[PDB]
């Protein structure tokens, strides 16, 4: 039960509460997905009706988002109505009702339209090969719920009783004092949760490279590259990610999209190239993997990363602490290998 | 905490936070889309692209420096953003690529280059951008023949005419000291800022912008982009509504916050207390609709904007909104006011108190060039506080209570019916 | 939907005189319809006051 | 049109007045025997008129087992009604099978659309 | 141009035209299954509406099929009506009309169903999924069209023009007179066909060995293996399919189906192992392939493959003589492998 | 489609008449309905033929 906040003289405030509950941790295919699409249900004590009206006549939204490794229950309201959303977020964690009808009704057809949305696009698909190549039992599940695996009522129950646990989550605030949050976070259903443990792993994942995979789609062709990196290692790969996205490098042309997936004990480093002509993805993607094998010089590019890491930090609490400073060379050696599109005119992996 | 001074003819502006990781400064000039005509339209979007070049912005990433623009109908900026410590750099970089040197940028195969990928960033927005290209076409059709009604990227077919001598002529005649303001947001001091301005020269141009003929006058009239291959029904409607420096500028805002936005596929955007809601959820009328309220230099606009699949029923769907419009005038409650207060004060709360330096640039430069200063937002919260019932049906009785309309769409639309038979539903017979 | 489609009696007024497409081309040779529609109810009307004073 | 939360609150006041419930009970009883829809093969909860939105949410938040067991019940008691005969009298309901099975639906459907009218004539002070 | 036929004391005759133009000869994909869907429409002297109405009254029925090396154009008539169909079968090769109207009425709507009905079966899919990994382009072509690749009318006028020559289609007949055959296809249409050349060669395919690929899937689970085989070794697999169907083996209640596809130059062998609940599968295939490592002698399943080979030869006209008689054990070496269905609960390939 | 359904008058009398869907347990006091429309049809034509003769 971690609280820290953050204080500022503006109007809006922020509650977040992070739970070590993502993609990563479900143990049947998109249950974490169908525990996300629940948490501002019904509870015990209040409906999901009411609260929608009560706290719109108060000035405050709430919202809840996945990743594969987090599940995060945010709220923002003006700021002197703190303790009324601490409470809000309390319910949600230990009383939810989690009723027959509500999932037939209101979770299942919500998951559906996430799923269909991110099928039509190729390059979420090839990022979800990436994950499964590369990783196959840990960051390499689904992210998503698509009926493949059958997932019932209380599967969502036993889910969700053993990640809402007090060793398990951490609570943060912007624009909140943070004596009055730990008095709020106190005297609170929070602190008469069940004391768990944490489900974090300090060990390396295990990773696997020299892969492939190959998936035929309608509409537009992309060819995509990943690298599992080391926890010593991912300032290396944020200088290259940045570079190679610039107008410091000739590649930028044709890349259509490079980032670095950062965890608490190491990373994934993706490279996508995407066009509507098979003929261009394939020679892109051939002139890109020769250049990298020669090698780059990523010095320049480390007064424009220390920038860019600054903006995308300014929203985040616990961003990952980088150097940057001892960055100076790039060679690429192995990687895995994912062809969506019009695979029958795409490389393959020995042919790059 | 907005401090502005004068130099010389430009201004400076600033909001200091002391709490931010990133400083930003740049100059917005007070001329955007609206000051071009029927055949020069799209100079502004080329002006853009030339300062985002290749060339231009390899020079900034060395220094550690990222660029931005923006264009509007009234305001274009360009902002350096960096580092704190690093705004003497952004300064120069500011002075010597755009201020005082633009023969570099504007030489061939970088003229010639920039023209071929904005002729593209065009033609798929023409085809491919359903939602954004009916509220462009419904500006054209309710401001037509003013300068309120040209599109803010320019059009194709005016685009394949210009040249590299009508990028000088929008230069000579806007790009000077009278039409600047000079705006710094995020990690710095205004005595620093203006101390190095004055350090160096950091002068524009001297001449003054040109005045524009005919002011803007709203017209009700309709345009239809009907088109049988598109699978759904996108569809804009408004009237005529403020201008920025007006005193019924934050009614009509609370008065579009009282309808709001919504989503059917979001499970607690369905239980809003919307009283529209209820009509339009038995029969699935619509996917997602939200209200605006659109201000500018001489007028405005005020009205929504909906996307559905359900074509054979589009009629019910434009007869139920439209007759809540009308009570705004008759029969709104105290309860709804009150509501939309709160979630008014939340979402300009939102916009103005974001964590990114370059949007809070654009947002106070473009308030300084309309009136001299900014507004803050705790006096801002006290005039949405003060407003009451008798405000609303005031306003909505001179605005709303049988007016003109623009309506625009695109799709499957043979469902909307005639300008006629739409625009009888801005009153009631029973009243 | 609006009163006038759902309801039984009103959805057959509503599809025959107010929401029926019609042509945009048609002239005035097609009022002679709607006018023999008036002559029928004004011999009709006419006819029924006078037949309480006929033998 | 008698709400079931209304039958409910004043059905409990009864039950749980001992004087009350000796004097009363025993005649509701004989009420029901006398009615003879359960020599029909059915239950009371079969009866209740269906053609409003509160029993069609109910019917429809009814788990399979329980639906498909209904659908044969109604059939069969038309088909006997046509002949105008009796079910044989052991193929009748008993006593202890005719249990309130969807009143729960019922009372939960109710509760929900009472607080949706609530709020939506709310009235804020201060 | 070759004819061949024997004759028959019997009423129903059977004429056949087989055409070297199957999926491994397709320049794009699919394009060989529009040209098959496309055989018995109009042509430019008859309608396919008076083909049906006349052939009925004579008692006759026309069929094309399709594999990966074949387009096969079937006739199956009484006796004394064999002139006729000599001319209707070579007309089809010659003069078909190709309208613009029928392609989007009549050919690729059948092309849709025969798609739809394909991908409902996972033992298809995996099947397909094992072609492609063991060879890539070729014999690994697609077999049907699903629309990834854009044909057009003209791609299946110029691949007829190519497959349809007097070099690349066999005549034969069955309870047919040999010396009539000849003189009807003699002055028929046929003799009048460009003489282009054989496409197929002499060379042998490339494999590849070691692969892998996994597929997600509403339904039954599947898990198969594949085996590419030579010349020299077809005799061998052809009695270790028999013998692991049969009750001769321990293993045949475990395996659903095994069997092996011969080409002129080659083929594969394939074993699947489907059912709907994914730990029978997982615990069926480790079973099998540790058995077949350790080794298995395949002598007493000799006779028995002999009475089944000449089974299924009765019908083909040149099937290849095996002898059978030099069989002795099988070891099990590298293989691919390909998982269909709940992925995320089979095994892997190092796993195996 | 039959001939009994496609046509535009006929529809009327197969929606209303033919195929109209019927509860199978409704008794002999259903048949009232049926009754009162003979009854309509038998007042007016004997009134048409009396009122040949009436003054
Ligand atoms: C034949 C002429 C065609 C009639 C069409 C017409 O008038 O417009 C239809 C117009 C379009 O329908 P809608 O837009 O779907 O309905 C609008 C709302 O109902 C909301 O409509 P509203 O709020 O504007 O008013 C509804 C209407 C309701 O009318 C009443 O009967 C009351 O109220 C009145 O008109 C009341 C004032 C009447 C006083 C005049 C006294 C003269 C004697 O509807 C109406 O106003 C009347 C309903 C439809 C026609 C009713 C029967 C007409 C056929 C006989
Ligand atoms: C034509 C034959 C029948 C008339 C019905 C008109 C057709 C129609 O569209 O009506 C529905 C229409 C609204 O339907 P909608 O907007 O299509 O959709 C249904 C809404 O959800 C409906 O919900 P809503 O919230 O819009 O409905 C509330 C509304 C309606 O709610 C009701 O249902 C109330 C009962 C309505 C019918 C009363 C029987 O409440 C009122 O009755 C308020 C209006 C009362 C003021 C009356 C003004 C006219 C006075 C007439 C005197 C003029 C004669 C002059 C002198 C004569 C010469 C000597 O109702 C009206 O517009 C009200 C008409 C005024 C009633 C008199
Ligand atoms: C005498 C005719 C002189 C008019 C002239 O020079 O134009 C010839 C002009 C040349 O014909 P057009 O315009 O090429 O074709 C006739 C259109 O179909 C007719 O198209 P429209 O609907 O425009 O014509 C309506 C026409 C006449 O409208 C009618 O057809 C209505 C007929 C009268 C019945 C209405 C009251 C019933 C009273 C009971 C008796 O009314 C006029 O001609 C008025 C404009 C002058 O013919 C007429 O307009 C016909 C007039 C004969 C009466
Ligand atoms: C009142 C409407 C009756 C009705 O539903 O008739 C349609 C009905 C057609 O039945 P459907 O299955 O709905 O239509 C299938 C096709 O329309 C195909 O219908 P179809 O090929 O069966 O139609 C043939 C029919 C063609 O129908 C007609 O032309 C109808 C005659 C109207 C004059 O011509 C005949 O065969 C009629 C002559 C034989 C009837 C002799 C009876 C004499 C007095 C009793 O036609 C008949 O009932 C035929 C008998 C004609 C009147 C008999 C008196
Ligand atoms: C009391 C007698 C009649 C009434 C009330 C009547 C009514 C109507 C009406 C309202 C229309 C549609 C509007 C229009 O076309 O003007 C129409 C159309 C028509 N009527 Fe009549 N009508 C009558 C007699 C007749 C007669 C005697 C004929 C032919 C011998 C006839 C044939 C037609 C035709 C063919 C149309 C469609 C024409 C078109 O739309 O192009 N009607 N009628
Ligand atoms: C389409 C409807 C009708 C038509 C075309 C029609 C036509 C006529 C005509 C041409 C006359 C001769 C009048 C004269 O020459 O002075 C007449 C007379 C008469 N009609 Fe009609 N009629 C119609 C409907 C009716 C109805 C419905 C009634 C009674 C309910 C009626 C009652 C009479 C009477 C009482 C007379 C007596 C003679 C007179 O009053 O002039 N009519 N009618
Ligand atoms: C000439 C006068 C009438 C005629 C021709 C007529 C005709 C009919 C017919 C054919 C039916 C359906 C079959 C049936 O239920 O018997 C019916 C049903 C019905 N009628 Fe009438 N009716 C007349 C008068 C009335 C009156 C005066 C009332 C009430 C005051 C009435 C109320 C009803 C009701 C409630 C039903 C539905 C009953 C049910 O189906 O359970 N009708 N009528
Ligand atoms: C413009 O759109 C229209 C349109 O609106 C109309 C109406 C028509 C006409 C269509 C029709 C079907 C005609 C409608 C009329 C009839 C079918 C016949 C009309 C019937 C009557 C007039 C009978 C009414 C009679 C009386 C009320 C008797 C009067 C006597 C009284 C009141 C006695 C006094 C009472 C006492 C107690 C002493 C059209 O063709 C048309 O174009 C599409
Ligand atoms: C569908 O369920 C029903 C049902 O709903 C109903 C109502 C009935 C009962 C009744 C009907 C269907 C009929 C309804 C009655 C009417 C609409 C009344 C209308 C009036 C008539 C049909 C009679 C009209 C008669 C004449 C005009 C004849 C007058 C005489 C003449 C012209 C002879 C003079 C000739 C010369 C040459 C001088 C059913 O039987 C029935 O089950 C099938």
């Amino acid at each position: 039960l971690t609280v820290s906040a953050r204080d500022a003289p503006t109007k809006i405030s922020t509650l977040a509460v992070k739970v070590h509950g993502g993609s990563r941790y479900a143990t049947k295919d998109g249950v974490a997905h169908l525990l996300n699409r629940f948490n501002f249900q019904n509870t015990n004590t209040r409906s999901a009706l009411k609260l929608v009206r009560e706290s719109e006549l108060l000035g405050g939204t709430f919202k809840s988002t996945l990743d594969r490794e987090y599940i995060t229950l945010k709220a923002t309201f003006l700021k002197d109505d703190l303790p009324y959303y601490v409470n809000a977020l309390a319910d949600v964690l230990y009383k939810t009702a989690f009723k027959p009808h509500e999932l037939t009704e209101s979770v299942l057809p919500a998951a559906r339209y996430d799923y269909a949305v991110a099928e039509q696009c190729p390059v979420k698909s090839a990022e979800d090969q990436l994950y499964a190549i590369t990783f196959r039992k840990g960051l390499g599940n689904p992210l998503l719920y698509d009926g493949v695996e059958r997932v019932s009522l209380q599967d969502i129950k036993d889910f969700a009783d053993k990640v809402y646990t007090k060793e398990n989550l951490e609570v943060s605030g912007e624009n909140v004092v943070e004596a009055d949050l730990k008095r709020f976070v106190d005297e609170s259903l929070l602190s008469t949760l069940p004391a768990g443990k944490s489900l974090v792993s300090k060990s390396e994942p295990k990773f696997f490279l020299g892969e492939e995979n190959r998936v035929r789609f309608i509409g537009d062709s992309v060819a995509a590259i990943g690298i599992p990196v080391n926890k010593a290692s991912l300032a290396q790969y944020e200088v290259l990610a940045n570079y190679l996205t610039s107008a410091l490098s000739e590649l930028s042309g044709l890349i259509s999209s490079a980032k670095l997936d950062k965890f608490t004990d190491g990373g994934l480093f993706t490279l996508f190239v995407r066009d509507q002509d098979s003929a261009v993805v394939s020679s892109n993607i051939k002139k890109i993997v020769a250049d990298l094998k020669k090698g780059k010089d990523l010095s320049p590019a480390i007064n424009y990363t220390k920038l860019k890491n600054a903006v995308q930090n300014e929203s985040v609490s616990s961003p990952i602490e980088l150097n940057f400073d001892a960055v100076k060379d790039f060679k690429l050696g192995k990687f895995n290998y994912v062809a969506v599109g019009d695979v029958s005119n795409l490389p393959y992996l020995d042919e790059l | 905490a907005e401090v502005t001074q004068l130099s010389n003819g430009i201004v400076v502006a600033t909001e200091h936070n002391p709490s931010a990781h990133t400083a930003s400064v740049g100059v917005v000039f007070g001329s955007g889309a609206a000051n071009e005509n029927p055949y020069n339209n799209g100079v502004s979007n080329l002006w853009k692209n030339i300062f985002l070049s290749k060339e231009n912005s390899a020079v900034a990433a060395k220094e550690g420096l990222a660029l931005s623009s923006n264009i509007s109908r009234d305001f274009q900026s360009y902002i350096v953003s960096s580092l704190p410590g690093s705004t003497d750099k952004s300064l120069d970089f500011l002075n010597q690529s755009f201020i005082q040197q633009k023969a570099n940028l504007l030489s061939s195969s970088n003229f010639e280059a920039t023209k071929k990928s904005v002729l593209k960033q065009v033609q798929d927005f023409e085809e491919n951008d359903h939602p954004n290209r009916v509220l462009e076409h419904l500006h054209s059709t309710a401001f037509q023949n003013t300068p309120l009604s040209l599109p803010t990227r320019g059009t194709l077919e005016s685009l394949e005419n210009l040249v590299v001598a009508d990028l000088e002529s929008f230069a000579n005649n806007h790009f000077l000291n009278s039409n600047a303001v000079v705006v710094g947001t995020g990690n710095i001091k205004h005595e620093d800022l203006v101390n190095s301005i004055e350090s160096k020269n950091l002068s524009l141009q001297t001449g003054t912008k040109p005045v524009l003929k005919k002011k803007a006058a709203f017209l009700g009239s309709e345009v239809r982009l009907r088109d049988d291959t598109l699978p759904k029904a996108w569809i804009s409607l408004a009237v005529e509504g403020e201008p920025v420096n007006s005193p019924n500028y934050f009614v009509a805002k609370l008065a579009a916050q009282i309808f709001g936005s919504y989503n059917a596929f979001e499970p607690a955007s369905r239980l809003q207390g919307i009283k529209l809601l209820d009509n339009i959820q038995e029969y699935q009328l619509c996917d997602n609709f939200n209200h605006f309220s659109l201000s500018y230099k001489d007028s405005g606009l005020w009205g929504f904007s909906t996307a559905t699949r359900n074509v054979t029923m589009i009629d019910d769907l434009i007869h139920f909104t439209l007759k809540q419009w009308n009570r705004l005038t008759i029969s709104v409650t105290d309860t709804e006011v009150e509501r939309a207060k709160s979630l008014l004060k939340l979402q300009l709360g939102q916009l103005y108190e974001s964590g990114n330096p370059v949007n809070d640039a654009n947002l106070l430069g473009a308030e300084v060039l309309i009136k001299g200063s900014k507004l803050s937002l705790g006096e801002a919260f006290k005039k949405i506080d003060a407003i009451t019932v008798k405000d609303v049906k005031a306003w909505a009785g001179k605005r709303l209570w049988d007016q003109d309309i623009a309506i625009a769409g695109t799709g499957q639309i043979e469902g909307l019916l005639d300008y006629m038979r739409i625009r009888s539903d801005m009153s009631m017979m029973r009243w | 939907m609006a009163f006038r489609k759902s309801n039984v009696y009103l959805s057959l007024v509503n599809s025959y005189i107010i929401d029926s497409p019609q042509p945009s081309s048609i002239n005035y040779w097609w009022n002679m319809g709607s006018l023999l529609g008036l002559c029928l109810v004004i011999q009709i009307v006419t006819g029924i006051f006078m037949a309480m004073h006929y033998s | 049109p008698q709400s079931f939360t209304s039958i409910a609150r004043i059905g409990d006041y009864i039950l749980k007045s001992p004087v009350l419930s000796k004097l009363c009970v025993p005649v509701a009883n004989q009420f029901i025997n006398l009615a003879g829809y359960k020599k029909l093969g059915l239950k009371f909860d079969d009866l209740i008129a269906e053609e409003n939105p509160i029993m069609q949410t109910a019917l429809r938040r009814l788990p399979e087992d329980e639906s498909y067991a209904r659908a044969y019940r109604i059939i069969r008691a038309h088909q006997t009604e046509l002949t105008h005969h009796l079910l044989p009298r052991n193929e009748w309901i008993k006593a202890q099978e005719d249990v309130p099975y969807l009143l729960p639906y019922i009372l939960e459907a109710e509760a929900a659309a009472k607080e949706k009218d609530e709020l939506d004539n709310i009235e804020v002070s201060k």
